[PDB]
């Protein structure tokens, strides 16, 4: 819903929340996940390393895997070059059970919908 | 916070008494027979005196009579004389008396709010307690007698708060004054000035408030009644609750009732604020406000648009004020009911909105850079026209969509800078109206009439005649919607995916050629069925 402008540095600990399973999608061409829904600020996060998360059972045509919940992120270079357009782009990177971090933005808006 | 006792100063009169047993000198209580010698003990001194600081202090002296038991009676009007010498302070002073003794409050008259607590008290307590009055006693009916059990002289109160349960009878200064009021009813007399009254649910006797001449407004806050409990009663201030004890607003003076117009506000639980707005031949209560967050926290379960809220206080019987907001939420939505016009103001940048017309009112929007607006499919006939205002900053256009109102026939129309459209879908229709902020269309506005077919206003807005005559936009009929652009400039696979749709029920992936020689397009079918290819218009 809202972003501060630099609130999120590179190195921060980030982790996913408490949920079920936080889907992630190996492809967004024409899966037809990366294009803009709802209102706010779009994240787009690229986690480097993905071995260790369990496939879903998937319909022929999609790729989606599932994450554990609780599991580390390392921010690598936030970008908001597109900050006017309320697009922020967010490299991650996983890590090992590190027992840190925020799944919330500083006003307290969820992360990883 | 101060915690307070009931000390007093003693001297213990004594004796040397000798203890030829054990050979020893011992001190000893006077001999009562020896004629008549000074008391074991005497009381010399029954004051208390605390003088607060800079900040906010609570005083709450021991609750001496927080019964009617004869053994706390006793004790009560034993330490009826006792003094309680209170000095607040500018940050404010509240006293919560303690149920017996002489209180002298001077409350400083900078500080913001001074309570005057009787809470302590027994909670089936009769009270009467008036705030112009400098010196007062609270009088305890005991068996066949009335004993001043409490005395005060206060000087600067103006948060008086009743007892817990019974029947009091409060009366304002001609200062701005707060009154929590009990749950056992019984009478309230303001004074002048700003009056604001907490009242708590399920009164055990009806609550008269009289409105003094010289009082000029009034704030009435119900924190445990919401407005189903309230009965729309016309041409009358008293809030009738439809199950239980009412309150009997009534003024000084019937001649001027009409003063308290707009200067009356009843607050409620669940969100409305009633106000009180002069009609042709008197005055009435009709919601002004509509915090919608109370509102879905009291029902959550009900539907929470501003028109399903207007609708369903309409049902019960309830004028509006000539202007209605709607407090909260993602939008600040207005209401004007003579015009029968629903404005939404637009704050946030790149804003899904969601717009739907409704048979009561006419909808607009006033948007802001980036956002969304989605058309809302028509479901019934008599649909007033809607309005879209955009806001074109040339570098964030919106987009105005009809994907999901799916659209049969949309034809469009030119007049004084704004298209007008028409959306009509199988059996209903719709008419909306897109206009611009500075008397022009931003004529980078995407219309996206179909999921692959999105226009932009700039184009849209040449094939319009500039008089007003309805030329086709776009039909159901010719080629059928396009799930699927896919060129034949990418060669070799492309793994198309078109994902399964359980509504449409229908996929059509269009195959296009824009080069100068035959293709020949080798597919393999992976997954799915294909009903064959499409040829002509029926």
């Amino acid at each position: 819903s809202k972003w501060s402008r630099g609130w999120l540095k590179t190195g921060t600990i980030l982790q996913t929340p408490e949920d079920r399973n936080t889907d992630v999608y190996l492809t967004t061409i024409q899966n037809n996940v990366f294009s803009r829904q709802g209102g706010g600020y779009q994240v787009y996060y690229r986690i480097d390393g993905m071995a260790g998360a369990d496939i879903a059972d998937n319909a022929p045509g999609e790729t989606r895997c599932t994450l554990r919940p609780g599991t580390c992120f390392e921010v690598t270079s936030v970008d908001e070059r597109h900050y006017e357009w309320n697009i922020i782009y967010v490299t991650l990177k996983t890590c090992g059970w590190s027992r840190n971090g925020q799944s919330k933005t500083p006003n307290g808006d969820n992360l990883f919908n | 916070t101060i915690i307070l006792g009931y000390g007093h100063q003693y001297q213990a009169n004594t004796e040397i008494e000798y203890l030829s047993n054990w050979i020893v000198w011992r001190e000893a209580v006077p001999d009562s027979t020896s004629r008549h010698k000074r008391p074991p003990l005497e009381v010399l001194n029954s004051q208390c005196t605390v003088i607060a600081g800079e900040r906010k202090t609570t005083v709450l002296p021991l609750r001496v009579l927080s019964d009617l038991t004869p053994e706390c009676t006793e004790q009560a009007i034993s330490l009826k004389d006792y003094k309680f010498i209170l000095r607040g302070g500018s940050g404010g002073l509240a006293v919560q008396v303690g149920g017996a003794g002489y209180y002298d409050i001077d409350a400083n008259l900078v500080a913001k709010e001074n309570t005057l607590s009787f809470r302590g008290l027994p909670e089936e307590f009769p009270l009467t307690f008036d705030l112009s009055k400098q010196t007062q006693s609270v009088m305890l009916k005991t068996p066949d007698d009335e004993v001043p059990v409490m005395t005060i002289t206060q000087k600067g109160i103006n948060t008086l708060v009743g007892t817990a349960a019974g029947k009091d009878r409060l009366i304002g200064n001609d200062k701005d004054n707060t009154f929590h009021t009990s749950s056992g009813g019984g009478t309230v007399i303001s004074g002048g000035g700003n009056n604001r009254y907490i009242i708590p649910r399920d009164l055990k006797t009806p609550l008269t408030l009289t409105l003094s001449s010289n009082s000029v407004s009034h704030e009435i806050f119900l924190p445990e009644t919401t407005l189903a409990e309230l009965k729309p009663v016309a041409f009358e201030l008293s809030l009738i609750y439809w199950a239980g004890n009412n309150i009997n607003v009534q003024p000084e003076d019937e001649a001027k009732l009409n003063h308290f117009a707009g200067n009356f506000r009843v607050h409620t639980r669940d969100g409305m604020t009633l106000e009180a707005v002069s009609r042709e031949n008197g005055i009435q209560l009709a919601i002004s406000l509509c915090d919608v967050q109370r509102w879905q926290a009291v029902y959550p379960e009900e539907n929470n648009r501003p028109d399903a809220i207007l609708d369903r206080l309409h049902d019960m019987g309830w004028s509006l004020t000539p202007e209605v907001r709607f407090q909260g939420g993602e939008t600040q939505v207005s209401y004007d009911p003579l015009t029968r016009q629903l404005v939404y103001q637009l704050q946030a940048r790149y804003s899904e909105f969601q717009l739907a017309g409704s048979r009561h009112h006419t909808t607009a929007v006033t948007g802001t850079p980036g956002s969304r607006y989605i058309i809302m499919k028509p479901v019934t006939t008599q649909i007033l026209p809607t309005q879209i205002i955009l806001a074109g900053d040339n570098d964030h256009p919106e987009t105005i969509d009809l994907l999901e109102a799916s659209p049969v026939l949309v034809e469009g129309k030119k007049d004084k800078n704004s298209v007008i459209l028409t959306i009509a879908t199988i059996q209903y229709s719709l008419q909306l109206t897109i206009s611009g902020i500075e008397e022009s269309l931003p004529e980078t506005t995407r219309v996206a009439i179909q999921p692959q077919d999105t226009r932009l206003l700039g184009d849209v807005l040449r094939i319009l005649p500039d008089n007003g005559n309805w030329v086709g936009i776009f039909r159901s009929g010719h080629t059928p919607t396009v799930n699927r652009l896919e060129n034949l400039m990418a060669l070799n696979q492309v793994m198309t995916f078109l994902p399964r749709v359980s509504g449409s029920a229908e996929q059509v992936l269009c195959l296009e050629n824009l080069g100068g020689v035959r293709k020949k397009v080798e597919g393999e079918l992976l997954s799915g069925k294909l009903k064959g290819a499409w040829k002509a218009e029926g």
